[PDB]
């Protein structure tokens, strides 16, 4: 059985070198080659450095590589790292015509301003009251730490079952956005006399209230 | 050469294993009861540690034995019968008779037995165990001849466990009890877990017509003989040969000639000067003393710390007047490093120290695996040194639901830039800024000087090799000073003047516990002499000091002339000015070495075929 | 000192429970605070972990093969057993019960290898046949006479001389696979050929799952 | 998602040393400890080296052990090989909650002479004529090497159907013992005349034949 092993999660400061190593089980890996990969999140991986010392064009020439058959090991040299190299690395390899790769190595790179918690809150309109749900929806956006402490407050208590949340995105303008719903029944929003979605940011909580209208 | 069994449940095979055991002593003064028509002998014999019961039948006379402590239904006893039908083995408060006997009636008309009297116990209380075997017919008859069968029991109550070993052998002889070996093997193991210090023999009675009279005094006793030993605790070897069966034993505390082979470790002696010991008692005992200060260490307190400090500075606390229970330490399954160089972690819960210092501080996976003794890197060299001689071992674990929050924890600054290799177990707390080149660096920070503390980047969502990870560094001491800090273990009573095994904070030896007048001084524990031996003990539950004597502390010196030449041997006493010797005997001679007992002294000059020292020779003529 | 000896039927059907019983006795189970773990292993591979019990309910598991496994131990009887569910066809292997003298520390004591297979067949009756010699069957001054077992399943026969007084020239040959899934082995003896029709040998086969004893004597053959 | 990897097989003459290592997959090898274990074929496997280098009772002072926390792997070497360290090789270390083994390194050490491939066949006795089958039998006892080639002859033609053969297995005097048993019918072993035996032994065929009678 011949299996391909690297470190789960490798990270480094820009502007320094980085070794990423994968090392086969049982195998050789003087014998045939090693394939490195690199794979952005959603979208298809892309080849960076192929029979073990040749990039295809297209690739930038940071992109280093070695063997070492002693150590049975192989090698993915990164220098003058950036944002853009923060994605997964894998490698390839051929015995016992079987392709087999890795279990990927997650490189993670290492200003920002802070902006301004905006709340954005939305009552069920008539649309969904004839079709017996009701929806209220905490719209949080243009945030730098991630705002994940959503309290639904209704007029009495505040509410837990059926809240569901966002976990924070990256934005278009290098920031992040996140949302928060609350399923309820028709009978239990107009029931309730107001209803508030409370966001803890930074300490700060930004309340916004809405009411059956 | 009798009454050896097997100790263990171990296979062994061509192979001689030197076993502690409650074993026969060799040709021991054992007591003789007959029971002969013409002497029905009963007696209550003490149970000190064991015995063995040697009795010969031929009519079926002897069935069981009642055990127990005061046989008088007020403390839990074992009875033992075996009747005609089956055989009862119980536990409960039976109240047995002055002379419990079995009755068993004889008819005229018909030559049958058939048992009739039962007077064992009156009646039973409370029953605990009860064990039935399968039934079985016995013929039960007289026997006009001489002996046929040869039963033999030993008997065993160590930690409530009543181990029986029987044989069966056949012999001839009349009265005296046969000679040879014999291996006697388990059958059945009673957890009987009472406390046994006297026992009585249960043998059967006969009636018939040739006895007139009343209950009392119409009956007659069967031709039966048994012997009562006992089962002194001495070290023996035992021959297991390859078919798993000993077939013959070797004593060390009977004779000279018997501690040679006990010492050589081979049933053949040949012809040399051996030492074996002076005049050795075999321990039967032992005993353990520690510190009694039970409070628990507070330990507890350092591995669950509201916070950590930073690797720069770590805080170290001293553990001391209390017993530290490691069994929750190394048995916690959360931690993540117990490689713990030196001492053992199963040893732990037996060592005693003089003080235990728990350092702690927050490392990352990558640095974890470098605060071994020998390691290099930017922590072992910069920020913590282990010796290479270190005691003790670090612990791990992951530290996720604390120390990690968004945005980065910076509070912790690990050492980067140092100017010199760090000393082991140093802490340095120094922000100065560190140069490089030749340009002073007077509390500026500009090119080629850096602060020599930088932060550390501790992420929830972080790699894992990076991730912060809460390390207590335990390191133990042992200096020549009492041993405030030792296991959970306990401690029993205190004996003198016996050659009894001890266990002294931590220190085992074997040896006589006596009173010393010496002073000892508070700093020192243990006391040496020239020899370098343990002399003195503080026994910290007593605070007072005994002397330890030695079993044996005199020179001996067996002449053997070969095992099968001759079977007797010359003991010279090394220290003795011909009294502390094995025996008297005869022909002692004194020479410039010391005394020689069992050798004749003769005035002539021959060869020198054995020497003894300083001129000394002696050798085997008619 | 302490040993363990393990228990439990060795043929367990497909996606059925397991119950292997391993017993320690020389000891206490609950005293010294002794780790009990379970250690399995396929025929020519590599050790498996099962998992680990302390002298309380506390248990660890391998993750692999977890929500399948629940050990418990019985301090009344002093042992601690095994409890599989869905045993599928690769759990053929030689299981172990092993003291730990320390949680992360040797499984220093082991008890002896049970095999344990997955078979949907039920267990078979052995059939012993005597093999009588002849002059074709002498090969020298020396004859050869044995007993065969056949159809057989699954695991193999004790099989004696004589109640074991006859050890010398005995070859027990391995058993192997036959056309259809049962097993078959042999057991002959090389004996001097003078003592062919004069010394009568007994052949003593046992089979410890289908609890047959059949005792067969071998004879010369006769011409019919 | 820790694994121990050593190879699968290593082999050294006799006399010399050997080095097997055990290399953990993702977490390190310096923390936890490490055990090596032996297991004879046919039996419970042994401690051999516990802890970084200590050795319990009853193993012999060649079992070296080391530790390498830069390579990552446990080092066990054994100088003056012997026929008794001809057995399995096994590295176990602890990890959270499970204790992790390894796949196995199989040491194999390297004097015996030619032996007369004895023949023996027994035909099938009047046991078994009412019990509808019919077994022949053939021996093949002190022979050496473990290579025989089995060839049931019958009167007409070489028989192939209903033959079953057992691998070479050591002798206690050094030798090797197999066998081979031909499944028949009792009408079909009665209507040929004879059945014969043939192995092929090192070049020569001793062969032996039965009839039924
Ligand atoms: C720390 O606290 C946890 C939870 O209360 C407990 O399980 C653990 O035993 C404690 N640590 C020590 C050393 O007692």
């Amino acid at each position: 059985n011949f299996m391909l092993t690297q470190p789960h999660s490798v990270s480094e400061s820009p502007g320094k070198t980085v070794t990423i190593s994968c090392t086969g089980s049982s195998g050789s890996i003087a014998s045939n080659y090693v394939q490195w990969y690199q794979q952005r999140p959603g979208s298809a991986p892309t080849t960076v450095i192929y029979e073990d010392n040749q990039r295809p064009s297209g690739v930038p020439d940071r992109f280093s590589g070695s063997i070492d058959s002693s150590s049975n090991s192989a090698s993915l040299t990164i220098s003058g790292l950036k944002t853009e190299d923060e994605a997964d690395y894998y490698c390839q390899s051929y015995d016992s015509s079987n392709v087999v790769f890795g279990g990927g190595t997650k490189l993670t790179v290492l200003g920002q301003p802070k902006a301004a918690p905006s709340v954005t809150l939305f009552p069920p309109s008539s649309e969904e009251l004839q079709a017996n749900k009701a929806t209220l929806v905490c719209l949080i956006s243009d945030f730098y730490p991630g705002a994940v402490t959503v309290a639904w407050k209704a007029d009495s208590s505040p509410v837990k079952a059926g809240v569901e949340t966002t976990t924070p995105s990256k934005q278009s303008n290098n920031k992040y956005a996140a949302s928060s719903y609350l399923s309820l029944t028709p009978e239990q929003w107009k029931s309730h006399r107001s209803y508030s979605c409370q966001v803890t940011h930074e300490g700060s909580t930004v309340e916004k209230t809405v009411a059956p209208t | 050469t009798r009454g050896v069994y097997y100790p263990d449940k171990v296979f062994r095979s061509s192979v001689l294993h030197s076993t502690q055991d409650l074993f026969l002593p060799f040709f021991s003064n054992v007591t003789w009861f007959h029971a002969i028509h013409v002497r029905f002998d009963n007696p209550v014999l003490p149970f000190n540690d064991g015995v063995y019961f040697a009795s010969t039948e031929k009519s079926n006379i002897i069935r069981g034995w009642i055990f127990g402590t005061t046989l008088d239904s007020k403390t839990q006893s074992l009875l033992i019968v075996n009747n005609a039908t089956n055989v009862v083995i119980k536990v409960c408060e039976f109240q047995f008779c002055n002379d419990p006997f079995l009755g068993v009636y004889y008819h005229k008309n018909n030559k049958s037995w058939m048992e009739s009297e039962f007077r064992v116990y009156s009646s039973a209380n409370n029953c605990t165990f009860e064990y039935v075997s399968q039934p079985f017919l016995m013929d039960l008859e007289g026997k006009q001849g001489n002996f046929k069968n040869l039963r033999e029991f030993v008997f065993k109550n160590i930690d409530g466990y009543f181990k029986i070993y029987s044989k069966h052998t056949p012999i001839n002889l009349v009265r005296d009890l046969p000679q040879g070996f014999s291996a006697l093997e388990p059958l059945v193991d009673l957890p009987i877990g009472i406390n046994i210090t006297r026992f009585q023999t249960l043998l059967a009675l006969h009636r018939s017509y040739l006895t007139p009279g009343d209950s009392s005094s119409g009956w007659t006793a069967g031709a039966a003989a048994y012997y009562v030993g006992y089962l002194q605790p001495r070290t023996f070897l035992l021959k297991y040969n390859e078919n798993g069966t000993i077939t013959d034993a070797v004593d060390c505390a009977l004779d000279p000639l018997s501690e040679t082979k006990c010492t050589l470790k081979s049933f053949t002696v040949e012809k040399g000067i051996y030492q074996t010991s002076n005049f050795r008692v075999q321990p039967t005992e032992s005993i353990v003393r520690f510190p009694n200060i039970t409070n628990l260490c507070p330990f507890g307190e350092v591995f669950n710390a509201t916070r950590f400090a930073s690797v720069y500075a770590w805080n170290r606390k001293r553990i001391s007047n209390c017993v530290a229970d490691y069994s929750v330490l190394y048995n916690s399954a959360s931690f993540s490093t117990f490689k713990c160089y030196g001492v053992s972690p199963t040893k732990l819960n037996d060592l005693c120290f003089t003080n235990v210092y728990a350092d702690s501080f927050v490392i990352r996976g990558d640095e974890v695996r470098q605060i071994a003794p020998g390691q290099t890197g930017k922590i072992a060299d910069y920020n913590y040194k282990l010796p290479d001689d270190f005691t003790g071992c670090v612990i791990a674990w992951n530290s996720n639901n604390l120390d990690s929050k968004v945005g980065g924890n910076y509070n912790y600054l690990y050492r980067l830039f140092r100017k010199s290799n760090l000393k082991p177990f140093e802490r340095d707390i120094s922000t100065e800024i560190y140069q490089a080149g030749s340009t002073p660096c007077n509390g500026v920070e500009g090119f080629n000087c850096y602060f020599p503390l930088q932060s550390y980047g501790f992420q929830p969502t972080n790699g894992v090799g990076y991730q912060p990870y809460r390390v207590v560094v335990l390191s133990f001491e042992l200096l020549h000073a009492p041993a405030t800090v030792c296991g959970p273990k306990k401690s029993t009573n205190l004996v003198k003047n016996k050659c009894v095994n001890f266990n002294f904070n931590g220190l085992t030896g074997t040896g006589v516990l006596t009173e010393s007048n010496k002073k000892f001084l508070p700093f020192q524990q243990f006391g040496r002499d020239i020899a370098d031996t343990t002399d003195a003990v503080r026994d910290p539950q007593t605070l007072e000091i005994l002397d330890i004597t030695p079993c044996s502390f005199g020179g001996v010196s067996v002449i053997t002339p070969g095992t099968n030449t001759s079977n007797q041997v010359a003991v010279l006493y090394q220290d003795v000015n011909c009294w502390r010797v094995y025996s008297t005997g005869s022909n002692v001679f004194q020479t410039r070495a010391g005394c020689l007992i069992g050798a004749e002294h003769v005035n002539n000059s021959y060869e020198c075929d054995i020497p003894i020292g300083a001129g000394i020779c002696a050798s085997y003529q008619t | 000192q302490v040993q363990l000896q393990e228990s439990g039927p060795g043929l367990v059907k497909p996606s059925e429970t397991l119950s292997l019983t391993c017993t320690v006795s020389g000891g206490s189970v609950s005293s010294g605070g002794y780790f009990w773990s379970w250690i399995r292993q396929p025929p020519g591979k590599g050790l498996e972990w099962i998992g680990c019990i302390y002298y309380s309910g506390s248990t660890n598991y391998n993750p692999s093969l977890k929500s399948r496994v629940t050990i418990s131990v019985d301090t009344s009887k002093d042992q601690f057993s095994l409890k599989l569910s869905s045993v599928t066809a690769a759990d053929t292997a030689v299981y172990y019960c092993a003291r730990q003298l320390w949680l992360r520390g040797r499984f220093d004591y082991w008890g002896q290898g049970t095999l344990v297979t997955v078979s949907s067949a039920s267990t078979k009756g052995p059939s012993v046949f005597p093999l009588a010699p002849s002059s074709k069957s002498t090969s020298g001054g020396t004859a050869a006479l044995g007993c065969l077992v056949k159809d057989y399943f699954p695991e193999p026969v004790t099989v004696s001389w004589n109640s074991g007084a006859l050890t010398s020239g005995v070859h027990t040959f391995p058993a192997v696979l036959q056309s259809s899934g049962l097993y078959s082995l042999s057991s002959v003896v090389t004996v001097p050929s003078s003592s062919l029709g004069t010394q009568t040998y007994i052949c003593n086969v046992n089979h410890k799952p289908s609890n047959t004893k059949v005792d067969k004597k071998v004879e010369p053959k006769s011409c019919d």
